[PDB]
This record gives structure tokens, sequence and C-alpha cells, in this order.
DNA sequence: TAATAATAGTTTTTAGTTTATTGGG
DNA sequence: CTAATAAACTAAAAACTATTATTAT
């Protein structure tokens, strides 16, 4: 299937093929690190941010081949979303009373509903 | 049996041996990797781990044994059998091999590297650093001690099947042993028939079993899910790390940014409690490690190189890599702009300025990405030692590569340097820019000038890193030479000796396999050509999966590459499959159609262009030599070349193939239509040739002999469409307008001052310049009007 | 479903010509 | 007035390994 796709896509025409790609379509998903996570260790424990993971795993589990990858990414994002909502309910931030991942909610609810 | 017993021989007897006999014995042993049987593979792995543990310190030859042992181990870190992967992961992940400290794990994974598994090291390192995080006390504990609210979190089980959606609308057992063999009241050959029939049913059972197994293996989850009306935040850390490592082994890019994040965080946590001397020393150790990593890698996987330069970006102390190495990796792996910032911030932190190396690397990478603004914005500085380079680049900014090549040649041949000798990197810039502009100069002569075996008498021409840059240009030169109908076998002998040497052959298939395919078509090795081309296309689509979505331009270039790949593979997909020597199938009448598919106009620079036409013409030549038809192929290539020259004029690569146009005119007398089309092409090109000196240029050549004296068969004596006729009227009015404007702007031009045939024709078309400009404006208006009434007739 | 029993491939005589070698008449 | 013939010569067949298909299930 994939070799058929690539061969006939090339057969179509390069500038015609260019139509796969204008507000620049990306800047960032947040104005600061509204979400973070500290990975545990036997020794001291550094902190990791899920925000860089959020969008790309969102499309990766949205639509791709290799059903194994789809299921694994979906499980990861469900654990992720449960953790982030728990963190939001844990210690609310400021700016709007509590906009913990408010814009991020605006982004994640559509992908959650379409998946 | 014999291989396994021999490995067990070695395993039992080697603990009583000298190092020298061990080194004698291991060379005819270690190569048994990639054996079809896995069992011998873990047997030799046991041998390797034994000698790995036994050799730690002394004699440098035993140390070499140790080095080769860890090399074969690390290249054994990939196996098709997942059990081998599991057992080697368990072996390496032990504290003895990799100490339990996180920074110890970091330095240990730096200590290990292989050029061939650079695709998978990021995922492997993530797996090593995450699955180890299992003895933390809170690791089994939930992250959040509090639940959301009161709820019943009963477990929700999840099924699994090969079926998918949208498929359906609506000794106590001695009785058995005593009764097992009561054959006596039965017949022998009847039982034999029963046995063989049972064998037959087992055969088709195996058939249906393998038919079922054709689909993917059943997907397994990695986290138990509870059920309730309120979400359960109180869940273990395993619940998130295990899917995380799973997907890390699935996708490389997510592994890339998570590795970057964990690296940055762990350094930002280690720096708080260690002495600055030790942290600094560790930092230089890492810098040496990354320099080694980039120097040793050959198949520059964009994720790995991009992540290592990115993690170097976040730390100021890490802005000290070999900048030429960074430049080469970014250009080769098409991860340029982030490495541009690497060079920029390394310059910024470092603060007489020796930064000319960083300048030249960023400049060549900006030239690679296509733009020119940064080039002049930088070289207008005093740091630009040779303003000849600045003049050359600004003059070729209008795609005038000939003069730029001249500047590069005279600069490299300028022995004297009153302003001081240019650095070696500047000369490397000059020669590589000459190579690129010669690549724009699609003729084979420029390519041969590249292949003139550059100074210091430069597989023989591959090992130095400068030669590594030349190799793509050299082979492109050679293929463009040979494919046009030339034969030297020098390239064939070179690639034959390049088969010898695993690294050189390996890089040439992993990057440049379609070149192998086309030369094997030249040698009619269609099978190996198919092998090379399928390898190339699958590797390239894997790379397209690897590359990120932000850099559109790299994806565009890849798109044109695979476009050319698909035309050549569909050519090889139709040679004599139906049989084509006298069977005039419409396929030949169809492959040339749609202008022989889309030529990808208005963009997609000229190297795509000449590759497309050259392969297409070589193809049709191969068919016609293996098969009125010649008239069809001549018309086809005529159309191809007209689309070429028109698009490249739209490309404004004004250093067109002049003599190609001249020969197009020379045998343009096939029919009137062909030469007419060439005439319009040339005259429109000269119309576009107006520039700053377009005044003197256009008046010196007024469409050569005034539209080449085309007033014999306009629209083939109007027998063609009058759309053609209105086109020549448009062109004639256009050149009249250009000449009249040129004379009005410059009444004192030298050419009109010069007594020449141009003077005669201008006064004929017109005394005083006012009368002449009025007459030519009248003629222009007349011809434009003629085009106008010819326009409305649809 | 997987064994062992026929079983050709080199030396080596030996008959089967052949000969080229005398005196017969 | 026309020869067995000793030697040379090739041919042919047996002897001794000689692994190699070959059934059972």
């Amino acid at each position: 299937i994939r070799i058929r796709v690539v061969q006939m896509l090339g057969s179509l025409g390069g500038q015609i093929n260019k139509n796969l790609l204008m507000m620049k379509s990306y800047v960032a998903w947040d104005r600061e690190k509204r979400l973070s996570f500290a990975v545990p260790f036997r020794e001291m424990k550094p902190v990791i941010f899920l925000d860089v993971f959020l969008p790309r795993v969102t499309e990766l589990a949205l639509t791709a081949s290799d059903r194994q990858t789809k299921v694994a990414a979906c499980e990861l994002l469900h654990s992720m979303v449960m953790f982030m909502l728990g963190k939001a309910t844990q210690m609310p931030e400021g700016g709007q009373g509590a906009p913990p991942m408010y814009q991020l909610y605006k982004r994640t609810f559509p992908v959650l509903l379409r998946l | 049996e014999r291989q396994k017993v021999c490995l067990d021989i070695i395993y039992k007897m080697m603990p009583k041996l000298k190092p020298v006999e061990l080194r004698e014995l291991l060379n005819p042993v270690v190569e048994f990797v990639s054996h079809p049987s896995t069992t011998c593979r873990e047997q030799m792995y046991n041998i390797l781990m034994w000698i790995h543990d036994n050799y730690r310190d002394t004699d440098n030859d035993s140390q070499e044994i140790f080095k080769l042992a860890k090399d074969v181990l690390i290249q054994g870190l990939i196996d098709e059998n997942p059990g081998l992967q599991l057992i080697i992961r368990n072996f390496w992940s032990h504290e003895t091999r990799l100490p339990s400290n996180t920074l110890d794990r970091l330095l240990a994974l730096n200590s290990l590297y292989s050029p061939k598994i650079e695709v998978h090291f990021l995922s492997l390192a993530t797996n090593f650093l995450l699955e180890m995080t299992s003895m933390s006390p809170d690791y089994p504990n939930p992250m959040f001690e509090h639940p959301l609210s009161e709820c019943e979190f009963q477990e929700y089980t999840i099924d699994s099947d090969w079926r998918f959606r949208s498929t359906v609308l609506t000794g106590r057992t001695d009785l058995l042993r005593l009764r097992r063999r009561f054959m006596r009241d039965q017949e022998k050959l009847s039982l034999m028939y029963a046995r063989k029939g049972v064998a037959e049913q087992k055969r088709e059972k195996e058939i249906k079993s393998e038919l079922k197994m054709k689909q993917d293996a059943q997907v397994v989850l990695y986290r138990s899910y509870r059920h309730g009306d309120l979400p359960d935040i109180q869940i273990k850390h395993s619940s998130l790390i295990t899917p995380l490592q799973a997907v890390a082994q699935r996708d490389p890019i997510i592994a890339k940014q998570l590795f970057s994040s964990l690296f940055s965080g762990i350094l930002k946590e280690m720096d708080k409690f260690k002495t600055l001397s030790e942290k600094n020393n560790i930092t230089q150790k890492l810098l040496q490690d990354f320099n080694r990593f980039l120097n040793t890698t050959f198949s520059f996987f964009p994720p790995f190189v991009s992540c290592i330069q990115d993690i170097s970006c976040q730390h100021a102390a890490l802005l000290s890599l070999d900048p030429a190495a960074v430049s080469a990796g970014c250009l080769a792996s098409l991860q340029q702009p982030v490495g541009i910032r690497l060079l920029e911030e390394a310059l910024l932190r470092l603060l007489l300025p020796p930064d000319v190396l960083r300048w030249v690397e960023l400049a060549k990478l900006y030239r690679s990405i296509g733009e020119y603004d940064v080039l002049r914005g930088i070289f207008t500085s005093e740091i630009g030692t040779k303003q000849i380079t600045q003049s050359a680049l600004l003059a070729e900014a209008r795609s005038d590569y000939s003069e730029a090549a001249k500047q590069y040649d005279e600069a490299l041949n300028k022995q004297d340097w009153v302003d001081g000798e240019p650095t070696e990197a500047e000369k490397d810039f000059w020669e590589l820019a000459s190579l690129d502009c010669y690549n724009h100069l699609a003729e084979w002569k420029s390519l041969e000038y590249c292949s003139t075996a550059s100074i210091d008498s430069e597989k023989i021409w591959s090992e130095p890193f400068y030669q590594e840059t030349y190799l793509p240009y050299m082979i492109r030169s050679k293929l463009k030479l040979l494919l046009q109908g030339e034969a030297d076998q020098s390239l064939l002998t070179f690639i034959d000796k390049a088969m010898h040497g695993e690294l050189q052959k390996a890089i040439l298939e992993l990057h440049y396999s379609q070149e192998l395919s086309l030369l094997y078509l030249l040698q009619d090795d269609v099978d190996r050509a198919k092998y090379y081309i399928q390898n190339g296309i699958q590797s390239f689509m894997q790379n397209y999966s690897s590359i990120d979505v932000l850099l559109h331009q790299s994806r565009l270039t890849k798109l044109q590459s695979v476009q050319a790949l698909t035309e050549i593979q569909e050519f090889i997909s139709f040679i004599s499959k139906q049989g084509n020597l006298s069977s005039q199938v419409p396929l030949k009448r169809l492959l040339n159609t749609w202008t022989n598919r889309y030529p990808d106009a208005k963009m997609d620079p000229m190297n795509i262009w000449d590759d497309i036409i050259t392969n297409r013409c070589f193809f049709l030549s191969k068919i016609e030599e293996k098969l009125d038809i010649s008239s069809l192929i001549r018309s086809c290539k005529f159309s191809m070349k007209m689309k070429m020259i028109d698009s490249a004029r739209k490309q404004n690569n004004f250093s067109l193939a002049m003599k190609l146009l001249k020969e197009l005119h020379k045998e343009s007398k096939t029919r009137d239509d062909w030469l007419v089309s060439w005439v319009q092409s040339y005259c429109r090109l000269s119309h576009c040739r107006s520039r700053s000196q377009g005044c003197s240029e256009q008046v010196l050549t007024v469409l050569k002999t005034v539209s080449l004296l085309d007033e014999n068969n306009v629209s083939s004596y109007l027998s063609k469409n009058i759309l053609a006729f209105r086109d020549q009227n448009i062109l004639l009015g256009t050149t009249y307008r250009i000449i009249a404007n040129a004379l009005s702007s410059e009444p004192a031009c030298l050419a009109e001052i010069e007594e020449d045939k141009a003077r005669r024709i201008l006064e004929l078309s017109g005394e005083d310049s006012e009368k002449v400009i009025a007459g030519l404006y009248q003629r222009a208006f007349q011809h434009l009007s003629e085009a106008v009434q010819a326009a409305e007739e649809e």
C-alpha cells in the first residue's frame, strides 16, 4: 500500500504533489511551561515537561499506520491527560483565577473527541 | 549441530588461553552474526559477554581484543529475535556494565557507539534509562495520593482480536496408555491411509494458519485500566513510563524530544550539587564524545544528529563542538537552521575574532537552504577577508553562475594575497560553491571541470572528509557524462572497487542507490537495478517519516527526488512485460502523453529538470534500440526540451543552455511548426533578457535579425491557429516597445551612435530620434492591436 | 514421514586384432 | 613366387570399493 502511494504520488507531478502543504500553521502550544512532571529516581529526581510531547503524540495517535503504535500512543496520552488534569486539580495556577491548561484544554478536547 | 558444538567448544576452552590465541580465534568467529539461527547468536553472545567481563584492564593487544568484543556486542544490540534483544538489554542494563548512577549511565552510553545503529541508539538509550527506573520507592506508588472524589474504580478489561471494525452488518492416566495401541483388530495400510490423510488435513490447517498470520501480530497494551464515572489520578508511575518507553521504541522523533528533555533536566539537576571543576571536566568529556559521534557516523539520520546538536544548544558550555562537523551534519541530514543557531550562539558566547570558521560554515549552510540575504548581510562586514566572494555571490544572486564560477576559479588560482592569505575554510567555500554552481550549469563540461582531480592529486578519492563532500558531485558528474551516450567504464571500475570496503559501499547504497539502478540499466542489470531502486525508495520514505513537518523545503526536495524515482521505476516496470518489438501498444503512445507526465514547472530547480529529461530520453532511446516511431520520440523530446527552456526562463536561470538553443534551431527544420516554436522561445527569452544594461543589450541584438526575419510563414502562413499569430504580434510589439523605451531613455547610446546594420534597421522601422521613436511606437501599437483582434476568436 | 538396500568407478588382466617382419616357389 | 608370427596393439570384462536413491509413517 505505501509503496503504491509513494510511486503514484510521484507519478502525479511534483508541483501538483506540493498541494499537500497560510498563518504559518504553528508557533507553540503554550506561552510558558504550564505543565511539568518530575520523574522519580533512587537518587535525586529531575523534572520533565509534557508540553513538547503533547502535539506530536496527538497526531501520532490520531492517524497513522502500525496499529501497535496507535494503541501504545493512545495509552500514553490517556495516562498523560489523567496526570495533567490531576495536576490541574492539585495546585491551580493564576492569571484567570485558575487557567491551568485552559488553552491546552481548548486544543486537547477536539482531539480527544475526534479520536 | 556442528556450529553449536563448536561455539560450545570455544566457550568451554577459552578461559584457559593466551590473549594472542584469543585474537587469532575471534576473527573467524565474530562474523557469524546475522546467522539464520538465533541460538548460535546468543551462544556467541555468551562468549562475548564472558570475555567482556574477563577483559577490563596493561597489554594494549588484549585491550584491542576488549575493544573489538564491545564493538561486536554493540552491533549485536539489534536482532530480529526479540528474546536476544531482551537478554542483551538485561546484560547491559546491569550495574556492572552500566553503573546505577544516572550520570554514570550517561557517560557509559557515551562510551558506547556504532556508526550503523545510529538510527536506533536514541530509542535504545531511552529504554535503558527508563526501564532502570524501577527500584524507586514511589515508582510503584501513585503520583497523586489524592483521588478526584469518591468512586468505584473497578478494572475495565480490554479485548484483542485479528478482526476489526466494519466487517459485519448483523500415573492415574494408565487407561489411555492401555488403550492407546490396540491395533491388533485393525489393518496396517488402512491405518497408513488414515495417517497420511491426517497429514494432509494438517497441511491445509497450516495453510489457513499462515494465511491468518499474514496480518500483523496482535497488539498488546502496557497498562491496566480501571473503570468509573470519575477519573482516577492515583495511578502508578509505571502506568505512564511503560507506554512512554514503548512508543519511544516505536517512533524516533518522540524519543528525540524526550531524550532532549531528560538530558536537559538531569544536567540542570546535577549542576546544583557538584563542584564546578568536576562538572566542567565532565562537560569536555561529553564534548569529545559528541565530536566522536558525529565524525564516526556515516548514515546521517536527521533525528539523531538534530537531537545531539539540540541538546548541545540548551547548554552554553556545550557550544564548543567542531563547527565544521556540525555544518557537514546539518547539510547532509538537512537539519540546517537549528545548527545555524548552534553556530550563532557558539559565536555569541565565545565573544582578535577567529570566528571566520563559524562564519563560513553558517554561510555555506545558508547557501544550502537557498537564500542569499544572510550571505551578503554577513560578508559586508570587515570579517569578510575576500570581497571577491561577496561580489561573486551578489552577482550570482540573479542565478548568474558562470561569472561566480569565474570568480571562484580566479580566487583559488590567485596565489598572491596582499590583504593576507585566505583561510583554508574560505577556499573550501569557494570550491564547493563552484561545485554547486557547476551543478546548476547542467552541462557535462562543468561536471568534468569538477572531476579534474583537484590539487594535491585529489575509494582512493573517498577517505578524506573533503573528498566525502565531493563524492556526490563526482558521481553525479560521472553519471551525467556517461548517460548522455558516453562510455569510459571508469565509474564502473570505481564502484566495483567501492564494493570492496563495507563503509563506502554501505554509504553509496544507503544514500545513492538510484544511481546504482541507472548504471545497472546502462549495463542492463535490471534485477540489481530493481533491488537498488526499491532499497532507495523504501529508505527515502523512511527518511520522510523521520523528517519533521516544520521544514517544508527539505520535504519538497525529497518530493521531487521520489518523483524522479517513480518515473524511473515505472520505466523499469515496463520493458518487455507484454513484449514490445512490433506490438504497437498504446503504452508508448500513453507514456509520452500528458507531456510525458507533469514536468513540475515554475519551481523545482534545474537539477531535477535535467535529471528528468536525461533519464526520459535515455529510456526512449533504449526502447527504440530494442524495438514513424522515431518521429514520435523526436516530437516527445522536442516538447520536453521546450517545456524545459520555458520553465528555466521562468526560473530566471538566464545562463540558459545557449548552444542547446542554437542546435535546436539548427535541426529545427523538421517541420515548420518546430522551428517556429524555437523562434518564439528564443525571442521571448531575449525579451526577458532585458536588465539594467537591457538598453544596450537589446539594441545590440534586436531579436538578432529582427525577429530572425520570421516574416515568411506567420502561423505557418496562418494555417496554424491565429493564437500563434497573435503571439508573434505580441512579441514584435514587445520588442518594439523595449527598443523605443531604450532609445527614449538613452538617446546617446553607443550602438545607435555606431554605424551598423542596427542603425539601418532602426531607421527603416522609423533623421531625428523623435521620428524614429514615434514610428516604432506606431508599429508596436499596430502589432499589439493585431494580436488583439486575433485574440477574441476563440 | 527419513532407512537401508542396490549400486556405479577405478585397475587389471585378456581376448581380438593388426603388423611388419621373414623365405617361400 | 608368396607365412606363420612376436610383438605390438586396442578392446572388454571382472573386482573392489563406492557412496548414492530407497522404502517406513
